[PDB]
């Protein structure tokens, strides 16, 4: 079916010094890897996909992040966990925001593909690990992730595993993290039950309206209004 | 607020690279002046924050910058001037940075560069651009009047000194700078002039600037000023850098330039400096938008 | 006669009127317009006369070319410009008067110190590693001085532009490439070019009343390559397509507008107005002009 494919020509294009040919060969992978089958892409294509995951140019990295959900879909959940989970996590810590932003959207698409129970097992912890990062740019990623993930994780996982972290980060030294707690609570709120909302969310937001910082105040007040509290 | 909705859509509108109307621009500058008046000559800035250099009207490259370092207000920014002139989009570029200031005054600091004046904006394009995009000189009025209010310098965590140009033989301390009256057109000579015009160079002591304005200063002057004011670093812009950022004077001074491939000619990288929660510096180099 | 070293005189923005009303200005502009008139409608390969003074000015420029060969770019870290430019310039500083004295006859040897200053100001800034239209102007001023002292004559008017000024551009282009020089006072998307202005004026003069080449033809790659050997304007376009990135309409905005001008006539006409408006009336350029006995600051007489 594809045992006469000139795969050597493709590999030269993936490892090419010219950036444009790297990007153009990545655009093929989606269709090519399907026709080439699980075994051949795993043995013949995957070592080059892994290289490109950490390419010097961020736009090449971005294209791999966008191809990731299809590649995981083809390769199945069991193999993803052993070779590809690390790639996806290392992206959330990337120096370039655009790469951080896209690795977040990626987590969402993977959860839709593999389901919420798998997310609890293999994703949620690694995301929460970042909440203790010395860098505010990284600590914020945790919240951006929680925003995106709470949708597809359902009420319970959100309440038990994601919510306590958000509430803890309300006491962060950095205001940017603090107002992003207010924004997160506005986003994840409608998913939680009213008891949880009235008892655990409402007191935190009210304390956040007493914050020194103007932006924390505003977004805290805005969350209270939106969630009707 | 009724005016926060308005501001929010302006920011949204400007991110699509669409200019505000003359009427809108007028209101924006009026409310910006109120905020800027309360700002000190040496404006107090708290880390964490990202320090940027020259943009010279390259709006799409400014968008690339926010793709690299994160968008406002999530990421704290500090700009060291030269927003206008030379590029196609001085209006959109400067309108957005001003918009964001009025919206999140604690999340951004915008400093005055030498290009932020009535004299120079009539030499290098900003006047022309306004006239062509608005049909009259009014927008140029509202902006050049606003430029008089931009703080001359900034101080992050009391330890990192930020300004466009460089040091002045007339200024020994940060108090001399606070004493100054900044609320005027950038003068032809003197301390205010030097802060926005000066350059470091490779020979010792002071030197009259080849630019015809300001002075050039050597490593010993940098060493004296830093030590005397308890500073670890002078962060500045005002000069093209092939690598985006350039160390000099034994790491007493850093030059940051944020206009990649300057004049479609130079093929330089642009850079920004991220300052940690703990004031540690790191640099991000980037090329232009594709 | 009676010569002095040229010094700066425009120190403030109010000093810009003094310049406008000066003898130097009247002479300079009148000198540009003269050369402009002499080359109207003529190709670079036109048959004109070449004197001893001209052939020795070319040699001068060849000596400067030779020094770039003998002063390669150093493999050191630098801000932007390559530090080897300073080594090169220091050679022009030491040897300028000697090079000029090979062009000026021994009876007018007293004029060498004044005239050599303008050449020293015509190749970019040593400290900034710069080149701008101000340096280009200094070279025109240099040439202007050689006329006022009679070294160059009326018959040399075509040679000055086609041989001497044209060779000068090759040497500057080389300098800009080799040492990675940056633009002094580029107006960006609002200026004509980052580095040059004058060749666009004289260049368009050649193309006045051209049988088939109209301003729209210089944004056509093929027309340029087939004709640049003959026209200075097109050579400048060739360097821009060689040195700049993107579509033409992007990098060279003002020139893209000019291609939409009906005739080379109006191009030459407009460029003269623009040159006065954007170079000769802009303080950050004029502040660096130098005035002596030949091009003086005293009101026009
Ligand atoms: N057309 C010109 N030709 C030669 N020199 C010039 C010209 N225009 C200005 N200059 C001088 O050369 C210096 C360098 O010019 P630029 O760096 O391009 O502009 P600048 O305003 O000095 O720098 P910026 O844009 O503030 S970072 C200026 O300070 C002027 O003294
Ligand atoms: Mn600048
Ligand atoms: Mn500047």
């Amino acid at each position: 079916s594809m045992s006469l494919y000139p795969i050597a020509v493709l590999i030269d294009e993936l490892r090419n010094e010219d950036v444009q040919l790297r990007l153009n060969s990545i655009k093929k992978l989606s269709t090519i890897a399907l026709a080439l089958g699980v075994e051949r892409t795993r043995s013949e294509l995957l070592p080059f996909i892994v290289e490109l995951a950490e390419d010097a140019k961020w736009r090449v990295r971005l294209a791999i992040i966008e191809y990731m959900p299809l590649l995981a879909g083809q390769l199945g959940v069991e193999y993803f966990d052993e070779k590809l989970n690390s790639l996806c996590m290392a992206w959330l810590v990337d120096h370039v925001y655009a790469i951080r932003e896209a690795a977040t959207s990626n987590l969402k698409k993977l959860v839709e593909k593999f389901g919420k129970e798998w997310a609890h097992a293999t994703i949620i912890p690694k995301v929460l690990a970042m909440s203790g990062d010395p860098n505010y740019l990284h600590r914020m990623t945790t919240l951006f992730c929680i925003n995106v993930l709470s949708e597809v994780c359902g009420q319970d996982i959100t309440t038990k595993h994601m919510l306590p972290t958000v509430l803890r980060m309300a006491g962060d030294p950095v205001a940017n993290v603090r107002f992003n707690v207010a924004k997160s609570l506005q986003k994840i709120g409608p998913i939680l039950d009213n008891s949880t909302l009235q008892s655990e969310v409402k007191p935190i937001l009210e304390k956040l309206t007493q914050d020194q910082d103007v932006d924390v105040k505003y977004f805290a007040q805005e969350a209270l209004t939106v969630l009707s509290l | 607020k009724v005016f926060t909705k308005e501001l929010d859509q302006w920011i949204e509108q400007l991110n699509e690279c669409k200019q505000l109307s003359e009427s809108q621009v007028k209101s924006l500058c009026e409310k910006a002046k109120e905020i800027l008046t309360k700002e000190s000559n040496v404006q107090e800035v708290r880390c964490p924050v990202t320090v940027c250099g020259d943009v010279h009207g390259q709006f799409h490259d400014l968008m690339e910058l926010f793709r690299i370092g994160g968008k406002s207000p999530d990421t704290n920014y500090l700009f060291m001037g030269d927003y206008v002139d030379r590029g196609y989009y001085s209006v959109e570029t400067v309108t957005l940075l001003v918009a964001l200031k009025v919206r999140y005054r604690e999340r951004i600091t915008i400093l005055r560069g030498n290009h932020e004046s009535r004299q120079i904006t009539q030499v290098y394009g900003f006047y022309d651009e306004c006239l062509r995009k608005y049909g009259n000189a009014n927008v140029w009025k509202y902006f050049t009047d606003l430029f008089d209010y931009l703080p001359l310098t900034a101080l992050v965590d009391g330890q990192i000194f930020c300004l466009h140009g460089g040091l002045s033989p007339s200024i020994d301390t940060l108090d001399h700078i606070r004493a100054l009256d900044r609320l005027q057109e950038v003068p032809h000579e003197g301390p205010m002039c030097d802060l926005l015009w000066s350059d470091p160079d490779d020979r010792g002591g002071w030197g009259i600037s080849p630019r015809g304005a300001g002075y050039t200063f050597g490593q010993d002057i940098s060493e004296t000023f830093n030590h005397a004011n308890g500073l670890t670093l002078v962060s500045r812009a005002h000069q093209l850098v092939m690598e985006g950022y350039n160390w000099c004077h034994d790491r007493n001074v850093v030059t940051i330039f944020s206009a990649p491939n300057y004049c479609y000619r130079c093929g330089n990288q642009a850079a920004i400096m991220e300052l940690d929660d703990t004031l540690k510096y790191s640099f991000l180099q980037f090329d232009p938008a594709p | 006669q009676n010569f002095i070293i040229p010094k700066k005189e425009i120190h403030t923005v109010p000093d810009m009127g003094k310049w406008k009303r000066s003898q130097a200005y009247a002479d300079y502009i009148g000198f540009i317009l003269t050369l402009n008139e002499g080359v109207k409608g003529k190709k670079l390969t036109f048959e004109y006369r070449v004197s001893e003074a001209i052939e020795k000015l070319v040699a001068l420029l060849n000596t400067l070319d030779r020094w770039i060969d003998e002063t390669p770019p150093v493999d050191q870290p630098s801000r932007f410009g390559n530090k080897a430019y300073r080594t090169w310039y220091a050679k022009l500083d030491e040897e300028a008067e000697n090079l000029v004295a090979t062009v000026v006859p021994t009876h007018l040897a007293a004029a060498v110190p004044e005239v050599a200053v303008y050449l020293k100001e015509s190749v970019g800034n040593s400290t900034r590693i710069d080149y701008g239209t101000g340096h280009e102007a200094a070279f025109a001023a240099f040439l202007c001085c050689l006329c006022k002292i009679g070294v160059l004559r009326v018959d040399d008017q075509i040679a000055i532009v086609f041989k001497v000024f044209n060779r000068y551009l090759e040497v500057m282009r080389k300098l800009q490439k080799t040492y990675r020089m940056e633009p002094a006072g580029s107006q960006g998307v609002w200026g004509l070019d980052d580095f040059q202005f004058l060749p666009f004026i004289w260049g368009s003069s050649q193309l006045i009343d051209h049988p088939y080449l109209e301003p729209r033809h210089f944004v056509d790659e093929k027309a340029v390559n087939e004709n640049h050997k003959d026209y200075m304007f097109l050579e400048c376009i060739l360097f821009i397509t060689e040195m700049k990135t993107g579509p033409f309409a992007e990098h060279s905005n003002q020139l893209w507008n000019i291609s939409a001008v009906p005739s080379w006539s109006k191009v030459n006409q407009g460029l003269i107005r623009m040159y006065k408006a954007e170079c000769l009336e802009k303080f950050p350029v004029i502040q660096h002009f130098k005035f002596g006995s030949l091009l003086p600051i005293h009101p026009v007489t």
